[PDB]
């Protein structure tokens, strides 16, 4: 095996002692973490790798005093990688404490929230996961050098919630997924700047004294790289078509599959893992890479390489940055807030090298094109494009084909072939499982990306995080319909209801994060997964009572398109619960309107007050009165409304001798007269009674 | 080169609805004043002047799609409620717009569905404006006379919505010509 | 160099990709192709309108401001949001701006004062097809217009010899009885045009610096480009679409992609500009304008 992949499967599993400890029922348990998980990776074959064995063993201060290792050996950087990742009595019990509340506890600290109120874990679940991981290893896993990708997928499928540290004393926020994931990322990196600057005797470099070990840490070891999309919420949104619904799910997708496949496509070049991939979503992306200066020469490449492609295809509708700026291990351990610093400096860089983007030759290269070209595509706005056939071009005929085939197949596969056009000469292409099986005995180099499917274990393992969730193929045929699918309600007016929402508080969260004592890169980590797997699951499961699409979902962007009232209902109803999954330490904006249908989609797109008193109150009271008395439909609730909305006295006069007239419950018309009598009363009320027809 | 002027004023014999929001009728999203499109007028004028005979047609208004090009030669501009009428409805306290109220028989079965209509008050006045630019010199007394024909044709027909059911019937008054760009004479032109 | 003031009355619809696209602002490109073409069709040269005149963008203003477009300067702060929301800022507060005076709360004080008009659908129909004989679907489509409040308006800046001045102003009272914008026969876009003379506005424009605010829609000559973007910060905006009366079919003639800086890039090496052409299988030349306009600071 290759030194670098012994390297990430030992980093990887250093402290996968820990959950067995916790559990204590079996007869393994008895001894400290390290040697517990020496014997438990003893245990399978395929893991009988001598020196990842050697690696979990000797991951602390300790084993390594008398490790009597040898001078060079990745032991040592695994050791360092922890120790940058992260009186010691461990309780084995401890909860995972949700980040969030402890992201604003500044302002208002709220009972810590803790997961599975105070909820407290068993040892017999510990015993269940135990054997599920032995289960695992043993039929599941492989080691095999493309193996590694998968090893990480069951990693996050078992582990995602299990504390990693259980110190009494330390406000415990970590999964131990998010320390083992940022371990195996920092020892790569920390091994490419090793072996790269022509160091070997890694024991003398670092472990010799602490006066030393406070020094590597200081010297500039890391690269953080970042990457800015630049127009998505413009090609987005130039969809006029009558299809238009199936495109803008197929075009959220296209754009979330560019960033996917060009982000492996990067890692690939870096020889580098998976894991060393921070925050994607929206637009952006965040890695940390070795600080070499193959590392830099390659990132230029590629960027140029990346450019040309971009300007080929689109020249101006899709452009990509990239920027990086040195740090240091004293930086990432948060030793001062400079992580904050940095955050904000290669935040800067990226955001100002965007003004520059093209150089000369190539200003002077795209003004100099007398070709011979045809016109706008109908779905997609651009006329550097040529149509074909019924007047659509290329790219977007292959966006329907793949929005048909979104619903019914779950997995995509990156070919060579295939039907989209992709940076890397590459295509995109559907499969099921069972042909991407024999795509995987096909030994063919390929990656499936899923629809949020665990437990595939198919080749490249790439559970892709996406909400892609539709009303329309609830009904009797399984196939994508149009927008009138949802116009054509006929409880209330045959309109459209769209919903756009933010995280207010997300720039300082990301950047500011939890001051002065928790803005570590490995809670920064934690904190975008979080994130990113309420942005990207919870969505969907919420969803499933309303007849509303999901569009662009992931980031800090949500897009809901559907009938007037289920999109007001799920937006008060995913506000709640957001609410409760951050605690009520994050915040939602959000601006609903009403369209009417088959209007371009395009041009379509560009709260405890309102729940209690208007839609709880003052709406059940309206619908109560106008389903009791019948006749009143809207021509009385219109001139109720000429009425109120023409803020004068004789209107109101008017208003009373109406309700005298009216054959509703003395109670209803008092209420009604009343609440027209004040300001932010009738304003509810004709709110309310507007959200009546 | 000169430019001709049009301007005057219209009046609604019966009430006018054209209703793009439908059922409500044009306005203005913050005046609330109800105003006129100048594609109606250009539209029903066309219509009815095609249908009065494609040569003179195809002159004025300009189809520009058909292998061969022509330039519009007559500009149409929106309307907008005259001062006169608002003060006038201000001091009598007359709302600026109407409420019909309708139905529809069920055939075999003789239950009405009633039915909300909006329409713009009767007796109101809008001002209109219309450019014409003279290209060619000796076309103007003609392109004139069948715009008189266009403008005798519309008093006798409807702009809008549900014209055969009574509405949308208008007249012309006040028209004045007057050459605002150029140097030729505009005095012995006449519409009515 | 005189200002002209420009007043609406009536929704103009300006257009960037289809007609039911609305915009408030237009660039030189269009503005300059309207001078031409009012100056064709009046007959007189062009000779002494190409290659003298030089005409900045559009721009708004209210009851008795004026505004500019936001300088693309770093400032080094961190919000970089409330900043990022914002468009114009007033004349009274540019050279505060440039230095970096401009507080966050008067940021969202601008922001909350900048109101200059509100957008607009209005849904159309043509019953041209077999509708008015047999059974044809009415065709419904959509059109985008944008109206001022009754003090607000647009504003030009331009410059040159007197004689060129003259024209101009010659051409603009021929010009406000055509329109400015897109569907100028169907009723959008007729306005009346002022000439003014602002202090402000005046010692703004005449005022001396190391770095350039472009205020135009430009591209350097191909022999200059090489050290206009020495020190840049700018984007760039394609700019397409069709031409009048250049061959027997509309719909087979098209304009070719042309790139050019926007109207808010800083530049550290001024250039002159020209009228490019982007004319091919034409009986006549067409033109797109191209020349700077600097503010010094
Ligand atoms: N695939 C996608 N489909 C639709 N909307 C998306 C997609 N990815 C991201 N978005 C959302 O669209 C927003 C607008 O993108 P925009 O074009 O402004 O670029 P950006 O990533 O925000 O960066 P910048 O504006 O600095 O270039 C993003 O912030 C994101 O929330
Ligand atoms: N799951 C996540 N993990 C890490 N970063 C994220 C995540 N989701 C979004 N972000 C980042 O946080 C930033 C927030 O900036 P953005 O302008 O989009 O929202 P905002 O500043 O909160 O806007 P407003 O304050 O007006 O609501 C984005 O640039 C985005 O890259």
């Amino acid at each position: 095996m290759n030194k670098k992949n012994i390297l990430m499967y030992g980093s990887l599993l250093h402290d996968i002692g820990k959950i067995i400890y916790r559990s204590g029922d079996h007869t393994f348990s008895r001894g400290t973490h390290s040697k517990l998980g020496h014997q438990f990776l003893s245990q399978f074959s395929e893991f009988k790798d001598n020196e990842v064995l050697d690696n979990v063993a000797y991951h602390h201060y300790k084993e390594l005093a008398k490790a009597n290792l040898d001078n060079d050996n990745t032991a040592y950087i695994t050791y360092i990688a922890d120790n940058i990742a992260s009186l010691f009595n461990f309780d084995k019990y401890t909860p995972l404490y949700s980040v969030f509340n402890i992201v604003n506890s500044e302002k208002l600290k709220q009972t810590n929230g803790k997961f599975k109120e105070n909820i407290q874990y068993s040892s017999g679940n510990y015993t269940t996961l135990m054997k599920d991981m032995s289960h695992d290893l043993e039929h599941k896993l492989s080691i095999k050098e493309g193996t590694f990708p998968s090893l990480l997928q069951w990693t996050e499928s078992l582990w995602q919630y299990v504390p990693s540290s259980t110190n009494k004393n330390q406000l415990i926020d970590i999964s131990l997924y998010d320390h083992s994931r940022i371990t195996c990322a920092i020892a790569s990196c920390i091994f490419d700047y090793l072996n790269e600057n022509n160091i070997h005797n890694y024991k003398d470099e670092l472990f010799s004294k602490y006066e030393n070990t406070k020094s590597f840490y200081q010297k500039e070891a890391f690269l953080l790289l970042s990457m800015d999309m630049s127009g998505i919420q413009d090609f987005i949104y130039n969809i006029s078509g009558s299809k238009a619904l199936k495109s803008l799910r197929s075009r959220s997708f296209y754009l979330e599959l560019m960033l996917e496949v060009i982000v492996d496509q990067l890692l690939e070049r870096l020889e580098l893992a998976r894991a060393n991939l921070l925050y994607t979503g929206g637009g952006h992306a965040y890695l940390l890479v070795s600080n070499t200066d193959k590392v830099k020469k390659k990132i230029t490449q590629f960027n140029n390489e990346l450019k040309k492609w971009f300007m080929s295809e689109f020249t101006t509708d899709l452009s990509l940055s990239m920027a990086f700026e040195k740090c240091s291990g004293d930086d990432l351990m948060n030793t001062s807030g400079n992580y904050r610093t940095i955050w904000r400096n290669v935040s800067s860089k990226l955001s100002d090298i965007k003004a520059h983007k093209y150089s000369a030759e190539d200003i002077l290269k795209l003004n100099h094109f007398h070709s011979y070209g045809d016109r706008e595509c109908k779905e997609c706005l651009r006329s550097d494009i040529d149509i074909n056939d019924d007047g659509l071009c290329s790219i977007c005929e292959g966006i329907i084909n793949i929005s048909n085939d979104l619903r019914d197949k779950s997995f995509f596969v990156l070919s060579e072939t295939g039907k989209l056009k992709m940076p890397f000469n590459k295509f995109i292409s559907v499969i099921d499982y069972e042909e991407a099986e024999m795509l995987v005995q096909n030994n063919n180099q390929v990656r499936i990306y899923s629809k949020n499917k665990p437990y595939i274990g198919i080749g490249i393992s790439t559970n892709l995080w996406m909400c892609d969730y539709d009303y329309a193929s609830q009904n009797q045929d399984m196939r994508e319909k149009g927008i009138g699918s949802y116009v054509d309600r006929e409880e209330g007016v045959k309109r459209l209801g769209v919903v756009r929402a933010d995280i207010d508080n997300l720039g300082a969260t990301f950047i500011s994060g939890i001051p002065e004592k928790y803005n570590s890169i490995s809670r920064t980590a934690t904190l975008s997964r979080q994130l990113s797997l309420f942005f990207k699951y919870e969505l969907n499961h919420l969803l499933e009572n309303y007849q509303i699409t999901a569009i662009y979902s992931g980031g800090d962007d949500l897009f809901l398109i559907g009938a007037w009232d289920d999109i007001i209902e799920a937006s008060i109803y995913i506000n709640d619960k957001f609410k409760e999954f951050t605690l009520d330490k994050l915040t939602l904006s959000a601006g609903v309107g009403m369209f009417s249908g088959k209007y371009p989609v395009s041009k379509m797109a560009f709260w405890d007050e309102f729940k209690k008193n208007i839609l709880e109150e003052k709406l059940l009271v309206l619908q109560q009165g106008f389903s009791q008395t019948d006749e009143h439909g809207k021509a009385f609730i219109y001139k109720m409304l000429a009425l109120l909305r023409n803020n004068e006295a004789i209107n109101i006069a008017r208003l009373a001798y109406l309700l005298a007239r009216s054959k509703m419950n003395e109670d209803f018309t008092s209420k009604i007269f009343n609440w027209a009598q004040n300001d932010k009363d009738k304003n509810q009320l004709i709110t309310a009674l507007e959200y009546y027809i | 080169y000169s430019k001709i002027k049009i301007s005057g004023t219209i009046e609604v014999v019966t009430g006018l609805h054209i209703g793009g929001g439908g059922s409500p009728v044009v306005r203005d999203l913050q005046t609330k004043l109800p105003i006129i499109p100048g594609s109606s007028i250009k539209g029903k004028m066309r219509n009815l002047l095609a249908k009065h005979f494609d040569e003179r047609v195809l002159r004025l208004f300009g189809s520009s799609e058909k292998g061969n090009i022509q330039r519009a030669r007559l500009q149409i501009s929106d309307a907008f409620f005259s001062e006169k009428t608002k003060e006038h409805f201000a001091q009598n306290d007359i709302a600026y717009t109407e409420t019909k109220f309708e139905n529809t028989i069920n055939r075999l079965t003789a239950v009405a569905n009633p039915r909300q209509i909006e329409r713009v008050t009767r007796g109101s006045e809008f001002d209109f404006v219309f450019i014409y630019n003279v290209d060619e010199e000796s076309q103007v007394e003609d392109d004139f006379e069948n715009i008189e024909k266009a403008i005798h044709l519309l008093e006798n027909d409807y702009l809008g919505g549900g014209g055969t059911r009574g509405n949308g019937r208008i007249q012309f008054k006040d028209t004045n010509i007057e050459t605002v760009v150029g140097e030729y004479d505009s005095t012995n032109l006449k519409i009515k | 160099t005189k200002v002209f003031k420009l007043s609406f009355k009536t929704p103009v619809h300006f257009g960037k990709k289809r007609l039911s696209d609305g915009e408030m602002t237009i660039t030189a490109d269009t503005l300059f192709s309207a001078l031409f073409i009012e100056t064709l069709q009046l007959g007189k040269d062009t000779d002494w309108l190409l290659n003298d005149l030089i005409i900045s963008d559009t721009f708004p203003y209210e009851n008795e401001l004026y505004y500019l477009p936001k300088p693309l300067i770093k400032i080094d702060s961190d919000n970089h949001k409330a900043f990022k929301k914002l468009k114009y800022v007033p004349v009274h507060h540019y050279n505060q701006y440039l230095n970096g005076e401009l507080s966050a709360e008067d940021a969202t004080d601008l922001n909350d004062i900048f109101n200059i008009g509100y957008f607009s659908l209005q849904t159309k129909v043509s019953l041209i097809a077999q509708e008015t004989d047999s059974s044809a679907d009415s065709e419904p489509y959509s059109v985008g217009t944008f109206t001022f409040e009754p003090e607000a308006g647009l504003y030009f800046i331009a410059k040159g010899s007197e004689e060129t001045l003259d024209h101009l102003n010659n051409i603009m009272t021929a010009l406000q009885y055509s329109g400015l914008g897109g569907k100028r026969n169907a009723g959008y876009g007729q306005f009346e045009y002022e000439i003014i003379n602002n202090q402000q506005l005046s010692k703004l424009l005449n005022q001396n610096g190391k770095h350039s605010i472009l205020l135009s829609t430009a591209m350097a000559k191909k022999e200059e480009i090489e050290s206009a973007l020495k020190e840049a910060r700018y984007i760039l905006t394609k700019r397409s679409g069709f031409v009048q009366s250049t061959n027997y079919s509309e719909m087979l003639v098209k304009k070719s992609d042309f790139y050019s800086f926007s109207s808010g890039s800083v530049f550290k090496n001024i250039f002159n500009g020209d009228i490019f052409n982007v004319g091919h299988n034409g009986k006549h030349p067409v033109y797109r304008y191209a020349k700077p306009l600097w503010l010094e600071v």
